[PDB]
């Protein structure tokens, strides 16, 4: 019904991601949470269900991280610690909620889990302006140099909303990210008035502010 | 416990689609369907391939016999695309269907907005250049994006998204032509020219 | 970004607070290993965080004294203690005072004014310390500390210095006595510097090196040698001597050491027939189902997954995951056959009609319930398969009840036969092919088995691995434990033996239950370590030799003696010198 | 604080027993104990 889930992660090979599944809106015990693992470029594909009352669990062969569903009761989560870490391990990873029985229904599953897991550091953008051009000039920012995704760019937190449209990043020659938010501004608007998109990068602990201007 | 979808089926508005999930080997009564827009939590269509499960509108229809396991949609709606997946029942652990992304016909086609820029102040001067075309609300997702620096072809450092799924249920395209200062000074015209069902546009930033 | 550079003698400081002459004496302490990297930095035109570790080292090259500060702990949110350390107009000032932190702890300095540099207050380090745990109060030149947490005792050392150098660490030895102990209590497991804003400064980290130390006659340690820096320094931490004479000695063990593992349990043979459970035509019905033990045999678990398989594979007891090399006792699968929604009825934790009256299983029970789906088998329809519908009360764990009484559910003798209030407690499932999937018979098992605590029989299914020859492994042969060098052999084996042993009863060779075959054993390495030195009276240059092995496992040579490194061959022959085994004789000459 | 004669002691926490002298035996400002070969105590130093 809903699931509340671990944060964004960037894992090393080998290591251990610990996704947490986290049960409200229904009851963790009555419940096998499947878990499905859908990467980037790729479909879902099953790991494991586990049970809320036994630990016990089915896991996928396939691959295999070792993957330990473990059935927390005192705070109704459902634990996916996958081990055995990869670039394929990167990857959005959907607790399912499902009946108990050789039932297996599961609709609303997690958020999703998007969990990187690679080599590389996790790191946030370096923010700039975009230069401009009846009345309306070409301005924004193009994100730069960030992992992993996602990332949510805002306008001048919170005092910028409307003429925004975002274009989420580009595969990079860096194999890195790099998008464009661009928000549609009139020019009688500027010099009266600041551009500021503030990117926020989660997991490397990136903020950076910065301005528009012509 | 192995089944497969088809990849993607690319069917028109008003038409109905009825997505396969094929099993291979041994099956059971049981079967489960999904669509999934990009990026998201996969929601459950069909249950039991016999039912489709509260909350799934009516256009959402399922069933099965032997290996077949259908899920039956009609009458598609632009918003409506997504990923189609399926679940094979007991039988040993299971193969999620690979997906079906729904391309629908008859969407609006249009030229890409061009929002085309330099590099920042701060990107010209740290010395990493990037010229930045953007492309927007045009239907398919499709281009090829050529950028021009001065008259001349890049070859190299020029940036290429693959078109993306957008609020509108258009499609919109970054394109970042990537350069040292130097490149970008020297060159006066970084055109950008997408190439959009054979159709190239026009806009630039002058360098 | 760090810009290495290299030790050198470096970071050696009394261990404790004894004194002592002229005695050298093999300490093994936590110091900073000589020749090692250290991270270097700035203060230019800087200072992160950086990990604590066991211990630390630091220095600086200070004509202008701009490297004044300390933050350690945990965290730097206060939520550990928060240690501080701050030195002021040659004032030491110090606390462990805690606070809230921020960005770019600093101090500040002025250019040429009364006052010089000002900004002695700058001290926007963080925003106010609260909870005091401690307190107190007080290139031309370097300075050295040492900062280990051991036992709570935070310590300190330090030598304030003159030099002359500017690029690096000069070369030269200097001990760091002690300056304080602060019995603060924190974790330390990082730190950061505090500069002066308008100096290099270095790190190392303090590893569980062993020194030979040389204390002097006034008891300053004057000298010292890193037992395991290289061939020769362990040679003086032998002999506890500065001056290691000519010939051989002997210092180490080398042990080569196992590549991965090797398990071995019979593939094919006979196993543990989980098929002749699971595939059985018939099971046995829901009030009285089949139990049959399963006893010394390597597991099937593996075949359970190419067939029409189950309808739901789900453990109880443990993970089916630790299966496969989990170890059961008495293993017991529980073959019968069901109807469909009863499979919800099968498992810990759980009441309805069958938990309660016709089959039962604990709730802290210990196996896997299986079923998978009768009805393209059983039914025509099936009639031989039937549950007890009534009993007056609830089933105790592993209670087969096959008593065909009849359940009396009014106060009149029902005397055998069914009448008023006489109910039969058997009820059948006629399974018909036009009802649905609910009412489908599954076709059911359950292992249950005992874990550990009983002694062994049965293992988990095979995890015996692929067989690797001619190089250093571990492994594990049906029971047989050990390590060694695995080959093919000659030696015919016995059909119903198992092991070859030797004159001095140990293992000396198998057979591979999978595809059997002789295989030896031999041990890993072994050989020890002797340093052959002309006398450090003349060159700190060895030559090891590596006895009784062949060379790989390590200028190469090769003897009758062993592998030997570091020593040229040469086709002459003179009168012996440094003997060293077999006949051949080194010696320093050209 | 008594020389020349076999006493016993507690020193700061050391204890032992000897015949405490006047030595000349130069320590270290922080070293409080001294020592020799065995590791048997040998030198100390009034605290007070
Ligand atoms: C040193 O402090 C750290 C953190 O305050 C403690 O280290 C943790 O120890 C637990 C197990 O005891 C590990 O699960 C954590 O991963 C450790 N964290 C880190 C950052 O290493 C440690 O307990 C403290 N040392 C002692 C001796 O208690
Ligand atoms: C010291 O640093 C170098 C990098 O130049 C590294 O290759 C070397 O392994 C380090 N020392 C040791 C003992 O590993
Ligand atoms: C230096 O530290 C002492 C320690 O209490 C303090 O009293 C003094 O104000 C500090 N500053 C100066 C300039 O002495
Ligand atoms: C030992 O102490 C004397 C004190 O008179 C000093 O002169 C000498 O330098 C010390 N020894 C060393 C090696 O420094
Ligand atoms: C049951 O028979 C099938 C053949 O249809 C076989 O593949 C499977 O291994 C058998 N099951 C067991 C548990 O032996
Ligand atoms: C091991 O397996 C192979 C093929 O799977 C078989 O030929 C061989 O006989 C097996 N070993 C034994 C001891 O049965
Ligand atoms: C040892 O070294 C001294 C000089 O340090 C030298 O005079 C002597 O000859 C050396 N010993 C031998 C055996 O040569
Ligand atoms: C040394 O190892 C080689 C294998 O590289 C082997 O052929 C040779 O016989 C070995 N000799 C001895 C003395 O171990
Ligand atoms: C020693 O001499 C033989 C031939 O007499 C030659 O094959 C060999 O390489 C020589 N050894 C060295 C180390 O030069
Ligand atoms: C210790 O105190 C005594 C008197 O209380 C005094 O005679 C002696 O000089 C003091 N020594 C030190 C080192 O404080």
């Amino acid at each position: 019904v809903q699931l509340v889930q671990s944060g964004a992660e960037v894992k090393k090979p080998g290591a251990t991601v610990k996704i947490s599944c986290k049960v409200s809106g229904y009851s963790f015990s009555n419940y096998y949470i499947h878990w499905v693992k859908q990467a980037p470029g790729k479909s879902l594909e099953w790991i494991g269900y586990i049970d809320p009352f036994n630990g016990g669990t089915s896991d996928n062969l396939k691959f295999k991280g070792a993957a330990t569903l473990t059935a927390d009761t005192s705070t109704d989560t459902a634990y996916m610690e996958l081990s055995s870490l990869r670039s394929e391990d990167t990857a959005v990873y959907y607790c399912a909620r499902s009946e108990y029985d050789p039932y297996y229904v599961m609709d609303y599953w997690g958020q999703g889990t998007t969990v990187t897991v690679s080599s590389a550091s996790t790191k946030g953008p370096s923010v700039f302006p975009l230069a401009p051009s009846g009345g309306t000039a070409a301005l924004g920012c193009l994100v730069k140099d960030y992992f992993p995704e996602p990332v949510t760019v805002s306008w001048n937190s919170g005092a910028l909303t409307s003429g925004v449209h975002t274009f989420p990043a580009v595969l990079q020659s860096s194999g890195l990210y790099s998008l464009s938010s661009v928000v549609t501004v009139p020019s009688s608007s500027l010099g009266t008035q600041t551009y500021i998109c503030n990117v926020n990068h989660k997991p490397s602990n990136t903020k950076v502010d910065k301005k528009v201007e012509p | 416990i192995v089944l497969t979808q088809s990849p993607f089926q690319s069917v028109s508005p008003k038409e109905k689609v009825t997505i396969t999930c094929r099993a291979s080997q041994s099956i059971s009564s049981n079967l489960h369907w999904y669509q999934q827009k990009p990026d998201q939590s996969p929601k459950l269509l069909i249950k039991y391939a016999s039912q489709s499960i509260s909350g799934i509108p009516s256009r959402f229809s399922g069933s099965g016999s032997g290996t077949d396991f259908t899920l039956t949609i009609n009458s598609l709606e632009a918003e409506d695309f997504g990923i189609y997946f399926c679940q094979q029942t007991n039988f040993w652990p299971y193969i999620f269907g690979q997906g079906t992304k729904l391309e629908i016909l008859k969407r609006t086609v249009a030229a890409p907005s061009v929002f085309i820029f330099p590099p920042s102040d701060e990107q010209l001067k740290s010395g990493t250049a990037s010229v930045v075309c953007l492309l927007n609300n045009f239907y398919p997702r499709e281009a090829k994006v050529q950028w021009k620096v001065d008259n001349a072809l890049q070859s190299g450092n020029s940036e290429s998204v693959t078109e993306q799924d957008s609020k509108d249920s258009t499609y919109s395209l970054s394109s970042t032509l990537t350069l040292s200062k130097a490149d970008y000074e020297k060159h006066k015209v970084y055109a950008c020219e997408v190439t959009h069902q054979g159709l190239s546009s026009t806009k630039s930033f002058n360098r | 970004p760090p810009a290495y550079t290299n030790s050198f003698t470096r970071g050696v400081y009394y261990p404790d607070k004894v004194f002592r002459s002229s005695v050298l004496h093999s300490t093994q302490d936590l110091f900073l290993p000589f020749f090692s990297n250290v991270t270097w930095f700035h203060a230019i035109h800087d200072n992160p965080v950086l990990p604590f570790n066991d211990g630390v080292y630091f220095a600086s090259t200070e004509k202008s004294n701009i490297i004044r500060g300390w933050i350690f702990g945990t965290t730097l949110d206060s939520k550990t203690q928060s240690l501080l350390i701050v030195n002021n107009a040659t004032n030491v000032v110090i606390k462990v005072c805690e606070f809230q932190f921020c960005n770019d702890p600093f101090l500040g300095v002025y250019y040429h004014k009364n006052n010089k540099s000002w900004m002695e207050s700058e001290f926007r380090v963080y925003s106010s310390a609260n909870n005091c745990t401690f307190e107190y109060v007080s290139f031309k030149n370097l300075r050295e500390f040492v900062f280990k947490n051991i036992d709570g005792y935070f310590k300190i050392y330090s030598k304030h210095t003159p030099i002359n150098l500017v690029r690096d660490l000069p070369q030269g030895f200097s001990a760091l006595e002690p300056l304080v102990d602060l019995p603060i209590g924190i974790n330390i497991t990082r730190f950061q510097t505090l500069l002066a804003l308008h100096a290099a400064y270095y790190v190392g980290y303090l590893q569980p090196r062993t020194f030979l130390l040389k204390y002097n006659e006034n008891g300053t340690i004057t000298d010292a040698v890193d037992c395991a820096l290289d061939p020769l320094s362990e040679t003086k931490c032998t002999l506890k001597s500065f001056t290691v004479e000519k010939g051989i000695y002997q210092t180490s063990n080398f042990r080569v050491q196992p590549t991965e593992s090797i398990v071995r349990f019979p593939n094919i043979t006979n196993l543990c027939p989980f098929g002749e459970v699971f595939n059985a035509t018939r099971f046995a019905s829901v009030y009285a189902w089949n139990r049959k033990r399963i006893s010394n045999c390597v597991a099937d678990y593996s075949v359970l997954y190419n067939s029409a398989s189950f309808s739901t594979f789900k453990c109880y007891g443990v993970s089916p995951t630790k299966l496969n090399d989990l170890c059961f006792t008495n293993v017991y699968a529980d073959s019968f056959v069901i109807r469909g929604d009863e499979v919800r009825q099968i498992a810990p934790g759980q009441t309805g009609k069958i938990a309660d009256y016709n089959y039962k299983l604990p709730d802290d029970f210990t196996g896997c319930v299986i079923a998978w789906n009768s009805n393209n088998l059983d039914s025509k329809g099936n009639y031989n398969y039937l549950y007890r519908l009534f009993r007056k009360s609830n089933l105790k764990p592993f209670e087969r009840d096959i008593s065909t009484e009849i359940y009396q559910a009014g106060s009149t003798p029902c005397n055998g036969v069914e009448g008023f209030n006489c109910y039969f407690p058997l009820q059948s499932y006629g399974f018909q092919p036009t009802n649905g999937v609910g009412y489908q018979p599954y076709r059911v098992v359950v292992l249950s088995f005992e874990l550990l605590h009983a002694p062994a029989t049965v293992c988990g299914p095979k995890k015996s691995t692929n067989l690797v020859k001619n190089k250093c492994v571990n492994f594990n042969f049906n029971g047989l434990t050990g390590t060694g060098v695995l080959t093919e052999s000659n030696k015919k084996f016995l059909p119903f033996q198992q092991f070859g042993r030797d004159i001095a009863d140990t293992t000396d060779a198998v057979r591979d239950p999978q595809t059997l075959e002789i295989l030896d054993i031999t041990p890993c390495s072994f050989g020890g370590v002797s340093v052959i030195t002309p006398g450090t009276n003349t060159s700190n240059q060895v030559a090891v030799l590596y006895q009784d092995v062949n060379c790989t496992e390590v200028n190469v040579f090769q003897t009758r003696a062993g592998c030997l490194i570091g020593a040229e061959h040469v086709n002459n022959s003179y009168e012996c010198d440094i003997p060293i085994g077999a006949g051949i004789c080194a010696s320093y000459q050209t």
